[PDB]
DNA sequence: GTACGGAAAAATAACACGGCGAATACCC
DNA sequence: GGGTATTCGCCGTGAATAAAAAGGGTAC
RNA sequence: GCGUCGCAGGCCUUUUUAUU
RNA sequence: CCUGCGACGC
């Protein structure tokens, strides 16, 4: 969707967007990965286990 | 179109007579409507007159000469 | 038109100036629109209301013009008039100016020769004074109080006149010939002998001679007649409620109508003295209040508890009509928006938006389909321009083709912030910029908006296109460097295209041209990082203009042959062939416009950001967390230094070091720590590839996406990387020390909330110093152009000689700038001779470009004398000779060019990158020494000591130049001769610090002569067995016995006889000063050079702000104003006294040296002028009175270049030159022989300089002056312009003095011309003015 | 924001400022500086003329854009002669000689 | 504020010093559109005639 | 609800630096 | 009592623009 | 291609926020 | 005095 530049992070210093981009990365996995097996027909088990 | 002025800089001595010269040559056109040396190609009059600079047929004389050959024909 | 001039206001003149008089406080009436009969807002006196229309009726017409009506009798005329016709106030009483009388130093005070507080009291009736006594004890000018008015009635009734009021000082100023008291002061002038009196007498009569030769009187200041504003230019704006809002000017000037008002009803009614005093002393606070509310007294405040607006606050400060109307102003024909990038447009062009075209280009489309004949009517052409047709936008394109606009930022610090661009038409609301600019206009793309402006006559327009064309300015004035460098995205891809690796796709093949390595790159078959062998065909212009081509095999890269594509033909391969950086396609364009020229130029800089745009998004560079490593060795070494702190910590708990040594060695290492820290990070990050060739592994340069972002250039510095991968290092404490815990982490791992507590200082102490910086560097800014505003280039060779010295400045430890940044682009005054025979090497007038550079880098030159600015002979300007180059262009400086305006905005555009918050020598290499200025004596132990105060250690090496440059103490011996060289590394000059000893030059016998104990010398015990010394007494705590007894140490032989210095006949005896411990009792034979005696003990904007102001030092050095002998006098218990005997002519001098400062001087030495008597930093205008105009010169040129060059400028000498030149502007008379000009005024130095060439030409003497040194705010305001010093800064006491004195301002500038509003005096305005 | 005319104020003959009002930008002193170190003499003239002060100059000036002639008169700006009114009624005697 | 995919990459020079790249979809989904409401008045004063 | 616009309480308020001129105190 | 010569007041100065409110006469 | 009639507008000071 | 709006004459 948006296209950054990476030249800005070594002159200002803010190393913290890169982590949260790790982690917003982290958890559209997960969210994907549970979209995913609810668009599927499954169980209420195998869900609560994940 | 003229995107660099040098060669209109190189024929007469400094940038700030180029100025009210291309200016005295423009306002022969556009108020005196007088007919251009060098072929326009969709070109105003300001690039007509520097590239009559840049070719070397205007200067301070040549209008000087023309301005005096105007008054002695009228 | 012609001069302006300024002079008093007679009353005649008042009621010549007035249509009719105000009668009537009450402006106008609240139910009815309709003006009053008589009053501020009048229609008989200022005009009629409405066009053409009077007030009653029937006469709204046009046949009727200038008619006058019989009922109410206004002038049928237009409503133009109302705004420039005057009223007038008939006063009951005079009233007394406060401009002259407020403003020190007071007219009024001066010319009566009476002090302030008298006036004030005689003029707010609180006082009397006595008039033309006669034959009475009285004087003619005696401050009488209310009692002795009494006294003096009831004793002498007839023959007496006192009066109280501006009445007695209107009767005091008229009767009183300025003729005979000026004549009878210069009678006065000439038996005087006092300095601050003489002051006063010639101030005196220079205002006597400007009230006689000036047409005005000096009984005009006293008011009679009081001028009123036109009805316009105060208006009674409407509101939407209905009442009428008034302003400060009709308040006060309805509260002066109304107090006169009272007062010719109450003088009508024949009132006693005491309320008409009161009265009187009403109506002149209201006079006072209406001229300039705030000077005497306490300002009146209306319904707002803030001060009203008088008639000077529209004048003086920033919201004036100086500053806000006049000096700045809004124009027509512009917009704003903000801007963003693009990248597909060229350096010449610019994206503009359609609807900001449609806009700002509407006559142009009116004309054009007027000319058409689309729209016969303009109402049909603005409602097709408003309906927005198809044939609209045809005709907008149409007229935008080759029209440029002047694109514009908000600071604008320097000439290229407003440059020229042809618009092109996009779609959107935002300002495309090309990327090449922004380095230029110091604006990035996260907000920032810029202004667009219109040019419509041809001469703008090819002002535009001819000197205000981006294509033009690639090189900026201030030192000559290009401003088109590029960014950090083309850099990184021009880095990561010509890069190479051991092993890649295709590499070790034969290639036959830069086409087949594209279709390899294109076709995935060769990698952009392969070294191959590719055969080129680069051309060399080294014959006569023509190229000469050549074909050979070269190796190289796949990337670089792509890249030689975009190198022209002049341009050899061998730039091309490494790695590209930033300083490397630096120069890469900057050989390409030294050969090509200016028009490859440009289209090369297109190409190559081209490229760098499309080769930096087919790498795919990004930042991650496996990028920043963290070095394997940090957490061992934050380990040893750990150790390393409790170890220190547990030897300072024993009792062995104390707090400070501990504090120091802990900081020592952790600053080892950290440098340890950053060299394994380096280390780490440097190859970090383990790579196999063929079979084998190969180290190489690191692919790191940061390493590759902080080895380029691109973004990023070593310090960068330090503070991401590994430990921050020490940070410092607003109070100024540094922290004993450092921040063992970096921005990678967590940091705690102490490690960013620390940090915030730092952050917050940035922030501040960027945000209080500024108006600072306006403020010297502002006034550097207003001092340097009216130096224009006039000639082209004045003919002189002066000049000064280039030689590279040397401060001790290395060199900072050479020969060669000092003397290009610079004319000589004298022949640079050869240093073996003395033929001309180069010619005096020749601008040295740099093969004359190159000619004399080569001979070993180091002093090469060239014309300087401030050393040229040219009235009202300079000349191009004296100047230089451009700066900009390869040409000399033309004629006309304002070289004052670009100078200001070169020193005053880096200041924002400035500050604002505040034994033995060593030398680098080997080379033989040069001693100079320095006496000596040999001693028995063969060391070699210093008898002078000054002494100069140069350095000289085998090539013949200087290349260090040292200075030593008085007391002091040399490990080395003179004669011999310096094998490098080891101490020349030792000295022991805090110790002022004496060195004698003879050895004998020494004797004790006037030295009894218990008066002037104290002999005291030390405790410890070493020391049992005597110690001389101070002449300030001794008794009053021994205030003449003075110790001295007489040199004599073994024989008893006084032996002589050879070369005088003196005997060779040493003072003891205060405080002055010697060794031992006398009866030793001493040595040569032996120790007698023992004497013990803001940089940044500031600096330069100081610098240029000429500003006084706290802790001035002083110097010796004559030669001669030292001597010291009798003090008088406070300032020490000293006085300088010479050894021809007479002594008089005489001066004071304040005595607990320290003086390193003894009592018999020899002196010159120009030598130091204490030790501190010194002052420019002793420099200038003592030394000269070009050591003052140097030593402003040194200081300004000194702080410049700490924070990494590149400022050319030239420009602080100017400013120099323009600080120095006025000199003092001396003799003034033959001439109209009296003792100790100060003229110009052109003036006096033409008036001397006359009288030199019509066979008279001259008159001897000498120049002074004045700030930038003071020269600014002591100019023959009165209009550009009013509206620079104090506006009312330069009205006052240009009013007193009748002056009259021709323009001869730029400033007076903008004003006024005509063509300025320089480029085209300056061949307008010359045809 | 863009204009080319619009309304002026009643003092001082010049454009208003701000959006909401249709003004025009502000030429400050830096940009004089700016213009002064350049040889634009005829573009500092339009600006504090033409553009901003002079009435006559100004319709003179629309009229000859309109006709097609690009071409402006000096004349005096408003500014200068509220000045020169305003310092006159501080009993100063200031006026232009020939 | 909405969090959308992004990436750290240089594209043509779109990304210069500080610009950023939008897509067309977050146009399309109009996640970030904004309402603004101005205030219009009409004051009817009582006055003479 | 029309009409003089001032000065004394106000339970007022209160910057750092620099240059120039006047009151005044040292020194014979 | 003349000639200095430190003190102490006082005035002038302190960057450049866009939006959004609030108030334009209070007393006896 | 202009002129006549009617309507609306041209401000000042202070405070706050934001940007460069 | 200048802008924008509505109307009318030759
Ligand atoms: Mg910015
Ligand atoms: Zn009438
Ligand atoms: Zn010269």
């Amino acid at each position: 969707d948006i296209v950054l530049n990476p030249l800005g992070v070594p002159s200002r210093m803010n190393i913290g967007q890169i982590l949260e981009t790790h982690l917003g990365m982290a958890a559209k996995g997960i969210g994907d990965k549970i979209n995913a097996m609810l668009k599927q027909q499954q169980e209420v088990a195998k869900l609560r286990e994940f | 179109a003229r995107v660099t002025v040098q060669d209109a800089v190189e024929k007469i001595g400094n940038r700030f007579d180029l100025v009210l010269v291309a200016a005295r040559r423009a306002r022969q056109m556009q108020v005196g409507g007088k007919d251009p040396l060098v072929p326009e190609e969709n070109d105003k009059t300001t690039v007509i007159a520097l590239r009559e600079i840049e070719e070397g047929l205007i200067n301070n004389q040549i209008l000087d000469v023309r301005e005096r050959q105007e008054q002695q024909e009228q | 038109f012609d001069a302006i001039k300024i002079a008093l206001a007679s009353p005649d003149m008042i009621r010549s100036w007035s249509f009719g008089e105000v009668k009537k406080p009450e402006t106008i009436n609240y139910r009815t629109f309709k003006p009053e009969r008589d009053g501020l807002f009048c229609a008989r006196i200022f005009g009629p209301v409405k066009d053409y229309e009077c007030l009653c009726g029937k006469y709204k017409r046009l046949k009727h013009r200038g008619v006058i009506c019989e009922k109410c009798g206004v002038e049928v005329t237009q409503t133009k008039v109302r705004r420039e016709r005057m009223g007038h106030i008939e006063l009951a009483s005079p009233t007394a100016h406060i401009w002259f009388l407020k403003s020190l130093p007071s007219r009024i005070g001066l010319l009566l020769d009476m002090p302030l507080r008298d006036i004030e009291r005689v003029l707010y009736f609180e006082s009397y004074v006595v008039i033309e006594g006669g034959m009475t004890n009285l004087e003619r000018q005696q401050i009488l109080t209310e009692e002795q008015y009494l006294d003096a009635l009831e004793e002498f009734g007839d023959e007496f006149d006192a009066k109280m009021g501006a009445e007695a000082i209107q009767a005091l100023l008229k009767s009183m010939d300025l003729e005979q008291e000026c004549e009878q002061l210069r009678e006065e002038l000439n038996e005087t002998n006092s300095e601050t009196k003489r002051k006063k007498l010639t101030k005196r009569i220079k205002l006597l001679e400007a009230f006689v030769q000036s047409g005005n009187k000096p009984e005009w200041m006293i008011l009679t007649v009081l001028p009123v504003l036109p009805p316009d230019l105060r208006p009674l704006v409407p509101l939407d409620g209905g009442r009428f809002a008034t302003s400060d000017l009709n308040d006060l000037y309805r509260r002066v109508i109304n107090r006169n008002n009272r007062l010719k009803r109450l003088l009508d009614l024949a009132a006693p003295d005491i309320i008409v005093r009161n009265e009187k002393r009403m109506l002149q606070e209201a006079v006072d209040a209406l001229l300039d509310n705030g000077r005497r007294g306490r300002a009146i405040t209306g319904s707002n508890k803030r001060p009203l607006k008088s008639l000077a606050d529209m004048i003086k400060g920033k919201q004036g009509r100086f500053r806000q109307n006049l000096l700045g102003k809004r124009v027509d024909y512009s917009g704003r928006s903000v801007i963003t990038v693009g990248p597909y447009l060229r350096l010449h062009q610019c994206g503009l938006p359609k609807k900001m075209a449609l806009e700002l280009f509407k006559p142009f489309i009116y004309g054009k389909l007027e000319l058409r004949g689309l729209a016969t009517t303009i109402k049909a052409a603005k409602k097709m321009v408003e309906r927005e047709e198809a044939v609209v936008w045809d005709i907008l394109d149409e007229v935008i083709r080759e029209h440029p606009v002047l694109l514009n930022r908000a600071p604008t610090l320097h000439r290229l912030g407003i440059q020229a661009f042809e618009p092109v038409l996009i779609e959107g609301k935002a300002i495309q910029l090309h990327p090449l600019v922004c380095a230029a206009y110091n604006a990035d793309f996260d907000g920032d908006q810029m202004a667009v402006h219109v040019p419509l006559t041809l001469e703008a327009q090819l002002e535009a296109r001819a000197l205000m064309m981006s294509t033009n300015n690639i090189l900026s004035p201030a030192n000559g460097e290009p401003i088109i460098v590029p960014s950090q995205d083309v850099v990184l891809g021009l880095y990561y295209m010509t890069r190479d690796c051991v092993n890649a796709k295709g590499e070790g093949m034969v290639l036959t041209g830069p086409k087949e390595a594209e279709r390899l790159y294109r076709s995935g078959l060769a990698s952009l990082h392969a070294r191959v062998k590719v055969r080129i065909t680069e051309y060399e212009k080294d014959a006569n203009g023509e190229l000469v081509a050549k074909t050979s095999l070269k190796d190289t890269t796949v990337g670089r042959a792509i890249l030689w594509m975009i190198v022209p033909k002049g341009l050899p391969y061998s730039i091309v062939n490494q790695a590209l950086g930033k300083k490397a396609i630096s120069k890469m364009l900057n050989t390409c416009y030294r050969i090509l020229g200016l028009k490859p130029t440009v289209i090369f800089a297109d190409q190559i950001m081209y490229t760098g745009f499309a080769y930096a998004a087919r790498s795919g560079a990004s930042v991650g967390i496996d990028d920043m490593v963290i070095p394997e060795k940090k957490h061992e070494i934050i380990s040893e230094a750990e150790a390393e702190v409790a170890e220190i910590q547990e030897q300072f708990q024993s009792g062995l070091v104390t707090a400070g040594e501990r504090y120091n060695k802990v900081i020592d290492i952790w600053a080892a720590a950290n440098d340890r820290v950053s060299k394994a990070m380096m280390d780490n990050l440097q190859t970090e590839t383990v790579i196999n060739r063929d079979g084998q592994e190969e180290k190489q340069v690191s692919f790191n996406s940061i390493y590759m972002m902080a080895d380029s250039g691109a973004r990023g510095s070593a310090a960068q990387i330090r503070q991401l991968a590994g430990m921050r290092g020490l940070m410092a404490k607003p109070d100024g020390s540094i922290i004993e815990t450092p921040i063992t982490a970096n921005f990678r791992e967590g940091l705690n909330v102490l490690q960013y507590f620390i940090s915030t200082h730092g952050a917050r102490k940035g922030l501040a110093d960027t945000a209080l910086k500024t108006a600072n560097s306006g403020y010297l800014t502002r006034r550097l152009v207003d001092v340097a505003q009216d130096l224009v280039v006039t000639e082209d060779d004045c003919g002189t000689h002066e000049g000064i010295m280039m030689t590279p400045v040397i401060e001790g430890g290395d060199v900072k700038e050479p020969l060669r940044d000092r003397v290009l682009g610079r004319v000589t005054a004298e022949d640079v001779l050869k240093p073996g025979t003395a033929d001309i090497l180069v010619p005096r007038n020749t601008l040295l470009h740099e093969q004359w550079c190159d000619l004399l880098e080569e001979n070993s030159v180091d002093a090469v004398k060239v014309r300087s600015v401030v050393s040229c002979d040219t009235d009202f300007g300079v000349c191009a000779h004296c100047y230089g180059r451009d700066l900009a262009r390869g040409h000399i400086i033309n004629k006309g060019e304002a070289i004052g305006v670009i100078a200001a905005q070169s020193i005053g555009e880096p200041g924002t990158q400035l500050t604002m918050r505040t034994s033995s020598i060593q030398v680098k290499n080997k080379g033989s020494i040069k001693l100079s200025n320095v006496k000596s004596v040999v001693n028995s132990s063969g060391k070699l000591v210093i008898t002078s105060r000054n002494t100069e250690l140069k350095l000289i090496d085998e090539f013949g130049r200087t290349k260090e440059s040292y200075k030593v103490p008085y007391g002091a011996v040399l490990a080395k001769g003179d004669g011999e060289q310096v094998a490098g590394g080891e101490t020349v000059a030792n000295w022991d610090p805090h110790t002022m000893p004496v060195i004698t030059e003879v050895s004998g016998f020494v004797r004790f002569t006037d030295m009894i104990d218990g008066q002037t010398i104290t002999r005291q015990t030390d405790e410890l067995t070493g020391l049992s010394s005597l110690v001389v007494l101070d002449s300030a705590e001794r008794t009053a016995g021994g205030k003449d007894l003075r110790p001295a140490l007489k040199i004599v032989d073994a024989q008893g006889n006084d032996v002589l210095i050879p070369g005088t006949d003196m005997p060779a005896q040493y003072f003891l000063p205060g405080k002055a411990i010697v060794q031992l009792e006398d009866g030793v034979q001493i040595s040569s050079g032996d120790t007698l005696a023992r004497i013990p003990q803001t940089g940044g904007l500031p600096r330069v702000a100081d610098l240029f102001e000429a500003r006084r030092p706290k802790e001035p050095a002083i110097l010796a104003e004559i030669s001669g002998i030292v001597s010291f006098g009798k003090e008088t218990k406070g300032k020490r006294r000293l006085v300088i005997t010479p050894v021809d002519g007479s002594d008089p001098y005489e001066e004071m040296i304040p005595k607990w400062r320290q003086l390193n001087v003894f009592e018999g030495e020899r002196v010159e002028r120009g030598d130091v008597i204490s030790d501190g930093p010194e002052a420019p205008h002793d420099i200038l009175r003592l030394r000269g105009v070009h050591a003052v010169t140097r030593y402003i040129v040194n200081e300004v270049q000194d702080v410049y060059r700490l924070q990494g400028v590149k400022i050319n000498d030239k420009h602080i030159e100017v400013i120099v030149r323009q600080m120095l502007r006025k000199a003092t008379i001396v003799n003034a022989g033959s001439s109209d000009f009296l003792e100790g005024e100060q003229v110009e130095y052109s003036r006096v300089k033409i008036a001397n060439r006359e009288l030199e030409a019509n066979g008279k003497v001259g008159a001897t002056y000498s120049r002074d040194l004045l700030g930038i705010t003071k020269a600014s305001l002591a100019t023959e312009s009165f209009i550009s010093a009013a509206s620079f800064q104090e506006t009312t006491r330069v009205l006052t003095e240009a009013a007193v004195a009748g002056k009259r301002d021709e323009l001869r500038g730029l400033k007076e011309n903008v004003i006024v509003g005509r063509l300025i005096p320089a480029g085209t305005g300056y061949a307008y003015h010359q045809d | 924001h863009a204009r080319s005319t619009g309304s002026y104020s009643l003092v001082t003959q010049q454009p208003l400022g701000g959006k909401a009002q249709f003004g025009g930008q502000r030429f400050g002193e830096m940009e004089v500086w700016a213009l002064e170190a350049y040889g634009a003499a005829y573009t500092l003239q339009e600006m504090l003329t033409v553009k901003s002060d002079d009435v006559n100059g100004r319709t003179k000036m629309y009229k000859n854009i309109v006709d097609g002639n690009h071409q402006m008169e000096p004349g005096m700006p408003e500014s200068f002669n509220v000045l020169l009114k305003e310092i006159r009624s501080l009993g100063i005697n200031i006026e232009l000689e020939d | 504020g909405q969090n959308m995919r992004v990436a750290f990459m240089p594209w043509n020079g779109y990304n210069f010093e500080d610009s950023i790249l939008v897509s067309e979809r977050v146009v399309q989904e109009d996640r970030f559109t904004t309402i603004h409401i101005q205030e219009l008045a009409c004051v009817s004063r009582d006055t003479k005639l």
